[PDB]
């Protein structure tokens, strides 16, 4: 998949003639009840990270692009990707670096007097340009030397920031609602509550520990020895849709307490409408846009190509290692194409480009794993799964009083089960954990059993001061160089790294499949 | 659109129409130079 | 050790032949930090229910017997049995059916107008003159017709009766301070809160159900390989501590919610100066004790007795199985003589007789049971843990400021964890865990591979139905005929069941060391 | 003891020692008859 032809557009073609063979398995695969049990799941893991970020997106941008526009574009992205992508396991949605690029680009538009959506719309155009010529020059083919140190060093900075992320916003509901002795029983609740409410804090801490209790418990029930096979392996399949389910039950059998609940709009409208329309026109909506810029947004389009590249073809390489039973294979060339091609297109619309994200393709992918008797023995391949998803995605307006009864607080347990189920696959967490164990504890591995103890163990510090120099940029402003930094890795492997490490060092401990030399 | 938005020479359709026929033409020359390139 | 010589007093020398000699051991054995983590434990484990029984017994007798006069009993008898004790893992502490035997008998005083305290003066002088004749005559020989069917139905139901009463605590919890939109913010708190209060529910939930996972997360770090493995198992040893350290932590800084905390009374000194001293005359307080109550005490003496006897026995028979690596050597009539004659002692002076708790017991052998490379290796069998925590016991009036900051939560986790590992060894149990496990799955045990599973189902379900026979009496107003239906499973395993099972399921079944016949 | 209590012949180490008396004097004969028993 990552060989050079040398011909124009030779690896857009071979990605289609590689997948579209098996579009008829794309469709009769997914005849089974995991599918579905993945279609719940990915459906809330994609919709609550889409309002939210959309609802952030509308604060800073005075309302320009919002909830609405955001869940449009991931619907609708998310629809053609899953009819016409190579991996249809990847999910396509909105990213927080995304979101600081259009905080940066409305703060400069804000200052230059520029129109934020008429500069969105020439970033989009020049962002088809670009991939047009990667894909034809073959451009994706660089991805061949991000080796399983920069992908696994991506992966454990993005589990950990989704960690991170999702006991924070636990911490600021409790901020919202200190423990106090004593409350104000009048207190505003339209539209958000304006005042500390009682039991609030504590009981979104009750409801996301047993949502992740529940959830951790039903995926030991599933690898368990009770109950019929069968029968087992099916409540295992839905056991985040149960964990959700019940716990969404007991915060409605308490009618007292109040809990923040999904927020969805009203309808198929702009989140402002007296600033742009559905169709943007690319000379100007209020003010006359100048000529200079329509060049000089070839930069911004640039820093976002780079950022969706890096983000897409990272996660590609994760969820598409032979030891994950990958059977069908994967475009690299054709899914570039296909998703900033529709981000360059939604961005004539006034709606967000999107890419494909690690922990929701991650999670999709492992929703989707089967497990044979601690050895994985297939994976669900298909394309309906993330088809039903986008579908659901964009219905999800019209059943409001189903998500209005949904609590975030069961949906931060599901996301703690996310970021702790995405380290499964990590040889990095692997030797981090080693880090804590006597040398006679560690497996029967090639990376173990032929490298010593502290030629490991300082193998793995280096990648954690890259971890640390990696979250240290994402607390700054210039938060949008954690690509470039990212980068620096690979450098950092092939130069610096054999400096210190013998060859069957790097062969055990950076292998592409895990193998001893 | 929506409220009260200038009023151009080319409406949307055809301003983007006018678009995307010069990045057609920006590809296709570079295309042609890159063929033009490796075998001289 | 139930062997009958046929000699006066035969059982009670060989007791003292037995131990006696391993009385040096029973000192410097004691020498390890498992000692005092298990000292720790034990600590709170017969403190918290000796103060909850003893504010039971001052409500229900007009504080004729309360906390004061129960925590003075426990020290004084848990000193005396550890220094002079065959069995010293045992603790001796009050109980349920003590309390609902004082509860008759406080009506029975009431309605005929006789002093309560002098009635059981009288009944702890009948005591000592039947366990001198049991122990005489060698009565504890009648234990080893007590099998594995008996002791293991009597330890499962009082382990879920446990369980049962530590989550209806919580319930009561719940509703004293219902999940409400308003509450009164100026209350009353002296001496407990007239009315409901915010967050104190919720915030009593967090703490137990975050003591009971630190307790269960650092019992599985002890068998882990993480950490070197001397600090590894001196963490172990200790995670119950821990635990209770952490949740008293968090509980503690957290300043305005309110928690209920340990409440120990001020001073050395009677429950009620105005009813009674510390040494009751038997022929009466304020009126002359009638003469025929003196003869009539023989029957609540017999009562007594036979709930003692049945008690500790049962509990000796459970703590000292073969199966527990108790190399040292046990004594039933000792023991059995040592209680009777302790409690009939303390019944003069006004302080509650006690009996061999069963859950306190086996986890004081359980916190001193060290596993060697899954496996039972040995037990610390010393006499220092239980005179330690025996002198705690009859301190804790002393540390009031220590216990006044340790939430009842915090002891409620505790107490679900030691019903959840007090089930590790009962065969009932693991029988109990088949019913819903595929027979492929099942053990190689000798009652699975040499008996059908249908078979060894309908003898686990035979079980459960005694066990459920035994609950309904337990939720009756008589009560006190649990011994004898207790009882009655000899005559059920020795006649009943071999007309439906042949000897060598029997023999699988009901092993006394877990032998393949 | 405590409060006013009623007056006894007897006070209570008195008391308490005639009854571990008639006591010990019950167990003894007890022992006494069950020796003469098991032997005639
Ligand atoms: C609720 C279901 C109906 C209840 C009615 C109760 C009546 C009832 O359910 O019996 C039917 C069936 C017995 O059939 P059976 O034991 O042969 O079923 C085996 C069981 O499903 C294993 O899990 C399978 O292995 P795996 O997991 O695939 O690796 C095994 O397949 P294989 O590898 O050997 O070829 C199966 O053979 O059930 C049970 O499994 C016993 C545990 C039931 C637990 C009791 C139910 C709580
Ligand atoms: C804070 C701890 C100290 C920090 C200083 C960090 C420096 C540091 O702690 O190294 C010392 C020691 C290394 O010495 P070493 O590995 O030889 O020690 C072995 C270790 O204690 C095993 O647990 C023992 O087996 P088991 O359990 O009884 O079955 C084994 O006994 P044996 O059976 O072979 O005869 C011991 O030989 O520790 C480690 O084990 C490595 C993991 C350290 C992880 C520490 C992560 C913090
Ligand atoms: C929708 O957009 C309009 C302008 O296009 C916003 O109106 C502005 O609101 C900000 C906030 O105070 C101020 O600059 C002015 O009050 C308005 N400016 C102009 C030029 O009218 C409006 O606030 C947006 N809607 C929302 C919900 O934010
Ligand atoms: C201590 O004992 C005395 C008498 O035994 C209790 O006083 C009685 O209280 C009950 C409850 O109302 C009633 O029978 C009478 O008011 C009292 N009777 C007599 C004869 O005094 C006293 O309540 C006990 N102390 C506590 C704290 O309960
Ligand atoms: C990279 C993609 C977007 C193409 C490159 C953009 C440049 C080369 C081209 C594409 C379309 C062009 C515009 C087409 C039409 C007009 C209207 C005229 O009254 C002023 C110039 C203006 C506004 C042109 C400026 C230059 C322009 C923006
Ligand atoms: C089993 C133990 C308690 C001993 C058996 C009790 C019987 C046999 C004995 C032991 C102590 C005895 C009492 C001791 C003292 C007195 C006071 C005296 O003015 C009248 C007789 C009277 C009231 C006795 C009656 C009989 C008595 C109750």
């Amino acid at each position: 998949p990552l060989q050079q032809t040398g011909q124009l557009f030779g690896g857009l073609v071979r990605d289609i003639r590689r997948r579209y063979p098996y579009y008829l398995s794309d469709i009769t695969d997914a005849f089974s009840p995991q599918v579905l049990a993945a279609v719940i799941f990915i459906y809330f893991a994609a919709l609550s990270p889409a309002i939210t970020f959309g609802g952030l997106l509308g604060e800073k941008t005075r309302n320009q692009m919002g909830v609405s526009e955001l869940l449009i574009s991931t619907a609708v992205q998310g629809i053609l990707f899953a009819l016409l992508g190579a991996q249809p396991l990847l999910v396509v949605g909105f990213s927080g670096p995304l979101l600081v690029f259009e905080e940066a680009f409305f703060s400069f538009c804000e200052t230059n007097g520029l129109e934020y959506i008429v500069g969105r719309v020439w970033i989009g155009f020049w962002l088809i340009l670009l991939v047009v010529l990667v894909v034809a020059f073959e451009g994706s083919f660089l991805v061949r030397f991000i080796s399983r140190y920069t992908q696994e060093i991506f992966s454990f900075l993005i589990s950990l920031i989704f960690i991170y992320e999702t006991f924070s916003k636990l911490i600021k509901i409790f901020q919202d609602h200190p423990l106090q002795k004593t409350y104000n029983y009048n207190v505003l609740m339209v539209p958000k509550p304006q005042g500390p409410l009682p039991n609030t804090a504590l009981l979104s801490l009750v409801l996301m520990a047993g949502t992740f209790f529940f959830a951790m418990m039903l995926r030991k029930f599933k690898n368990s020895s009770y109950f019929p096979g069968k029968l087992r392996r099916v409540i295992g399949d839905f056991g985040v849709p149960i964990s959700i389910l019940i716990m969404v039950l007991v915060d409605f059998f308490i009618q007292d307490t109040y809990t923040q609940k999904l927020s969805v709009p009203d309808g198929f409208k702009v989140s402002n409408s007296s600033a742009r329309g559905w169709v943007i026109h690319p000379l100007g909506l209020r003010s006359e846009f100048p000529i200079w810029m329509m060049f000089a947004s070839a930069l911004p389009a640039l820093l976002v190509f780079i950022l969706i590249f890096l983000e897409s073809q990272i996660t590609t390489l994760i969820v598409s290692k032979p030891e994950r039973k990958m059977v069908k294979g994967s475009g690299f060339h054709l899914d570039l194409l296909l998703v900033v091609g529709m981000g360059g297109v939604a961005a004539l619309f006034g709606m967000p480009w999107l890419s494909a994200t690690t922990v929701r393709s991650v999670t999709h992918a492992n929703a989707l794993t089967v497990m044979g008797k601690a050895q994985i023995q297939e994976v669900k391949e298909q394309r309906i799964s993330g088809l039903l998803v986008a579908v659901l995605v964009g219905l999800s307006i019209l059943m409001e009083p189903i998500l209005s009864r949904i609590p975030l607080a069961v949906l931060f347990g599901i996301f703690l089960y996310m970021g702790v189920t995405s380290l499964s696959g990590i040889q990095l967490f692997d030797r981090i954990l080693l880090l804590f164990k006597p040398p006679k504890y560690h497996p029967d591995v090639p990376y173990v059993k032929r490298v010593k103890t502290w030629r490991m163990h300082l193998f793995t510090g280096i990648q954690i001061i890259c971890l640390a120099v990696l979250w240290v940029v994402k607390s700054t402003p210039a938060s949008l160089a954690l690509p470039f930094v990212l980068i620096l890795t690979v450098p950092l492997r092939r130069v610096l790294l054999p400096l210190i490490f013998r060859n069957v060092e790097l062969q055990c401990l950076d292998a592409d499949d895990a193998k001893a030399t | 659109g929506e409220r009260v938005q200038l009023a151009h020479h080319f409406s949307e359709p055809e301003i983007t129409l006018i678009i995307f026929g010069v990045m057609a033409g920006v590809i296709g020359t570079i295309l042609l130079i890159s063929y033009g390139i490796r075998r001289l």
